[PDB]
């Protein structure tokens, strides 16, 4: 439930 | 490396893949990104967050 | 606890929120299921696949 | 990667 990602 | 993201702003096709726009948390507006949706799968919650108001939305349009 | 998926085949919505159905590796159709989005976030690749066949019609 | 999602 922890809200991430990857970045460009 | 991945970055929390706070907000999921929008959806695009660009040459036929779809992205959506990234409100990062701790980063205002300016740095908002479009990223692939092969990038997101770790904040699905809010994605789903995005795709329930657009759903919402058509559906005040269509009534 | 996540099983391997071999295709995305649909996107709905039940009772305000979206769902994709899912066809499993290893499995045949009638085991296909509608899985929430949320559930989803590891097959990225698929769902990408899919959302672009859809738009390129 | 390998593609996978749970099951609900």
């Amino acid at each position: 439930t922890k809200q991430t990602a990857r970045k460009s | 490396e991945e970055y929390v993201v706070e907000k999921i702003l929008g959806k695009r096709f660009v040459n036929g893949r779809p992205q959506v726009l990234v409100k990062w948390s701790g980063f205002p507006n300016e740095n908002n990104t479009w990223e692939p949706l092969e990038n997101v799968g770790n904040c699905m919650k809010l994605v789903s967050d995005f795709e329930s108001e657009v759903f919402r939305l058509h559906r005040k349009a269509a009534a």
